[PDB]
């Protein structure tokens, strides 16, 4: 009458053994949706600050990618102003053999290694490419205005 | 039953704003590109041929709080207009007047919403009520 067991699976053991850095909990209402929270990575400009994240397993699921979203507010050219994530394995390349774990660590190694080179990447890509002292130091002042609370 | 999470459903209906629907007499989108909380949007609906709210663009306010799409959004009309079910004074929809509204489901959008005050301007008892001078909009 349930979840399949793969769902049971993954959530049980996201909370048996969550990914470094990230936290990872189950919504009161919802049992295909999660609040999850990452820790910007060691030496990246997000350092320091916490990123609220949305996660939701669709009906499809497996089949279907899982959807993920940004709820704080991020200076990065691969998450734009709606917290919309450009991550291929969202979308192109997603596959049932893929998992949720797949993709938390993907989103923590994008902000790790964020790509202004992506042909998608938002306006912000511009000032990565050409000023990326700039682009990093607002990175932080938005770490510290948005993401230390 | 799945229920698709607020912010997902709203995303959808942002993605499906964009593309438009049908022949693009009503249409909706954000009022902040900036709005993480996706709460705030715009609505417009073109007045109905051989009504009294013809060949006029009405803008509206929609609000989906915190229990859209389980509860339906809050609407306003920017645009005067005089409708039943619409305060005349403040732009108001009263979601007891409006079928749509007072007998909502999960299953409608802001889409449906705009669609069925459209269709809502043609009734006998709207289509003909005089209305205010075009362009006007209400207060605050």
């Amino acid at each position: 009458a349930g979840l399949p067991r793969r769902i049971i699976k993954e959530t049980q053991r996201l909370l048996a053994e969550p990914v470094p850095g990230i936290k990872a909990e189950p919504d009161e209402s919802n049992a295909r949706y999660f609040h999850v929270v990452i820790a910007g990575p060691q030496d990246s400009p997000f350092e320091g600050g916490t990123f609220k994240l949305e996660l939701f397993l669709p009906e499809e699921y497996p089949m279907a990618a899982p959807k993920v979203r940004f709820m704080t507010k991020i200076y990065h050219p691969n998450v734009d102003k709606l917290g919309r994530i450009c991550l291929d394995i969202l979308k192109d390349k997603w596959s049932p053999a893929l998992q949720i774990r797949t993709v938390l660590l993907s989103i923590q190694a994008l902000l790790s290694a964020p790509n202004p080179d992506d042909p998608l990447a938002n306006d912000v890509a511009e000032q990565w490419k050409t000023n990326e002292a700039q682009a990093i130091e607002t990175a932080r002042a938005w770490t510290r205005l948005y993401a230390m609370n | 039953g799945v229920k698709v999470p607020r912010n997902f459903r709203l995303l959808e209906e942002l993605e499906e704003g964009q593309k438009g629907v049908g022949d693009g007499t009503v249409s909706w989108g954000l009022e902040d590109d900036e709005d993480m909380t996706l709460t705030r949007w715009t609505g417009m609906i073109i007045g109905p041929p051989r009504t009294n709210y013809e060949n006029r663009i009405y803008s509206l306010k929609v609000e989906c709080g915190p229990k859209y799409p389980e509860a339906p959004p809050s609407v306003r009309f920017v645009t005067k207009i005089n409708m039943n079910g619409i305060n005349n004074s403040s732009g108001m929809v009263d979601a007891r007047s409006i079928p749509v509204l007072a007998k909502w489901q999960n299953s409608y959008s802001i889409k449906v919403v705009l669609q069925e005050l459209r269709r809502l301007m043609m009734s006998k008892e709207n289509m003909k009520l005089p209305q205010p001078p075009e362009g006007q909009t209400y207060n605050n």
